[PDB]
RNA sequence: UCAGUAACGGUGAAGCGGGAAAAGCUCAAAUUUGAAAUCUGGCAACAUUUCUUUUGUUGUCCGAGUUGUAAUUUCAAGAAGCUGCUUUGAGUGUAGACGAUCGGUCUAAGUUCCUUGGAACAGGACGUCAGAGAGGGUGAGAACCCCGUCUUUGGUCGAUUGGAUAUGCCAUAUAAAGCGCUUUCGAAGAGUCGAGUUGUUUGCAGCUCUAAAUGGGUGGUAAAUUUCAUCUAA
RNA sequence: AUGAAAGUGAAUGCAGGUGGGAACGCCCUUGUGGCGUGCACCAUCGACCGACCCGGAAGUAUGGAAGGGUUUGAGUAAGAGCAUAGCUGUUGGGACCCGAAAGAUGGUGAACCAUCUAGUAGCUGGUUC
């Protein structure tokens, strides 16, 4: 703020007090016993035949084809790359 | 279909019945609750101030009083609103500060004072709350000399070339981000 | 009213507002206008015309040459040097 | 009001501003495991009533319920430890005031003379009341014959009720909650969101696929990706 | 106000002259005539702002000035509009009144009924001192 209206410093000159973080926020954060809840039903559920099928894809190392596969399988990119790195961490803790 | 109007007058002395009755239900206390001075979002009218909804939990923190509190004794509080400029901490302050001061608190469990509230209990008033906490325009300032710095201070060297360096700033800093 | 028509005689026959420099001492209290213009007094009026709903102070007009300081968002590229020579300053509302 | 504007191609909003009115909240997601502390119903008593017609309470029994009834918590938070201030009933008769309605009751002064007329409520003379000269009736234009109108936001008399005021009696109160702090923990709603597809007026719907945890929705930006802002759906 | 939009954003010259131009003054003291003055204006023009084109003083790649157009605007040039009522005209609502088969929705009976309907009316007829 340079006591201006233009550029992108802009705004009316003040002293900004650092406001607190409110509980919505909140949401996305991690819970070790949601975690481990999201272990046991992982290990005990098992996998849907998608992500089946992708993982022998990186372990054969046909990641393109996968890639592709796992975006038309959800829809989105960040999705898809989301999915493949979990099931990649997956892959190599076994 | 087609909306008349033929009960305007009608409608008025509803209300106007409507706000006497009401009143005269809890005529101790005052018919119009507080509100906080709050500034309309937009570059239009962010000049103005203007009565919001309620004082955020950052007021009532700060002027001493408890959530609960605040509602039972006639102070709204909004909690979706967040105040960041310090002063918003401030004009709003005081207005509790002031509402506070003049407020007084009739003793529950026939007339012995616990904590704070008050002793005297005949000074019972129905008063408008705009009377005594008016809601103020900005204070503008008048007859401030010098700032010749400002004088030699050409306008457009911010406003034109800053404008151009905003509109700009993209382009420069892929720019820089490129030959690096 | 029908009697005067015309059928009563055919029976039968089947965001930024500106302103400009002629107006920026207008918009002062008539007593600010009375003691602090013409005067050489050390210190000079300020006149506020985002108060009066203006944007923008275009430069149409002459001026007397009181100074006085503006207080504006924009202000447009002769406005300014006018007032230098009328002695007061500008400054800009952020 | 924006505004017949944006948008669409005649249809046609919304944010902002002003005003009317304002009031906040409750669950699921964790335990109390040193006690299912919870709840319906049957039976015996105690009551209370707009009310013998209603509404409960206590005791006891039985069943419901650990595939979860209570207490605590709902993101504005909050839980668990620490601190010293503050507080507290889901009660029960009496008196007085306050209003709501109904039920009733109380409301000032010419019908005095002459003429016309079937009839005076007409015309004339002489008066009266008026917080009452709105209206209607009475054998023709009636303030004073009558009902009414005004006083009336009232006096009276019932009946209940409005909840406050005082008072009296029980209560149980070994109590719980608010806010300084945290040495931290924070669970947060799935055939749902979403994507493609078909219909219809972005919304919804059928169809196949089908999610995630700083994730997800939504936009200013960027860039076609990004930061940033704001909110926390099912 | 201009520009498609970013964006910029209007007295030349007693806020002009150029001629003329209202009444007045103003007479030469008659008046006439002139002296004028010049309102609205009027035409012209000098110009003043935007767009268009050429040029880049500067000032923090950015950027703008001075200056050159006889290209542009129902532009500025000492604001004239706002509100209310009436008249007249026009557009839309049933739309001056009356009148065509038809069509839809939902019913009754073995075609009819009620609503939409006060329809399509480019016409026929009528339309009041």
């Amino acid at each position: 703020a340079p006591g201006l209206v233009v550029g992108l410093n802009k705004g009316k000159t003040l002293t900004k007090r650092q406001l607190p973080e409110r509980p919505s926020r909140r949401k996305g954060h991690l819970s070790k016993r949601t975690a481990f809840v999201r272990s046991i039903v992982r290990e005990v559920a098992g996998f849907a035949p998608y992500e089946r099928r992708v993982m022998e894809l990186i372990r054969n190392s046909q990641d393109k084809r996968a890639r592709k596969l796992a975006k038309k399988r959800l829809g989105t990119l960040k999705r898809a790359k989301g999915k493949i790195e979990e099931l990649t961490s997956v892959i190599q803790s076994s | 279909y087609v909306k008349t109007w033929f009960n305007q007058p009608g409608r008025k002395l509803r209300r106007r019945q409507a706000r006497q009755t009401k009143a005269a239900k809890i005529a101790p206390r005052p018919v119009e609750a507080i509100r906080p001075a709050v500034k309309p979002p937009t570059i239009r009218y962010n000049m103005k101030v203007r009565a919001g909804r309620g004082f955020t939990l950052e007021e009532l923190k700060a002027a001493g009083v408890s959530r609960r509190v605040a509602s039972t004794i006639g102070i709204p509080v909004d909690h979706r609103r967040r105040n960041r400029s310090e002063e918003s901490l401030q004009r709003n302050v005081e207005r509790i500060k002031v509402y506070l001061a003049h407020l007084i608190v009739f003793p529950r469990k026939a007339g012995q004072p616990k904590k704070g509230d008050a002793t005297d209990v005949s000074g019972a008033e129905q008063t408008d709350v705009a009377a005594v906490l008016p809601i103020t325009q900005e204070a503008v300032e008048e007859a401030k000399p010098i700032t010749e710095e400002a004088k030699n201070f050409n306008a457009f060297s911010t406003l034109s070339n800053e404008r151009a360096y905003a509109r700009y700033a993209g382009a420069r800093a892929a720019f820089q981000k490129k030959r690096a | 009213p029908t009697h005067v028509s015309k059928t009563r005689k055919l029976r039968g026959h089947v965001w930024r507002p500106t302103v400009n420099l002629d107006r920026l001492w207008t918009l002062l209290p008539n007593e600010a206008r009375d003691k602090y213009l013409g005067k050489n007094t050390e210190v000079a009026p300020v006149i506020n015309v985002l108060q009066s709903g203006y944007g923008k102070v275009l430069g149409k007009g002459r001026l007397p040459e009181t100074p006085v300081i503006v207080q504006t968002r924009y202000v447009s590229r002769r406005a300014e040097e006018k007032i230098k020579q009328a002695g007061g300053v500008v400054e800009l509302i952020a």
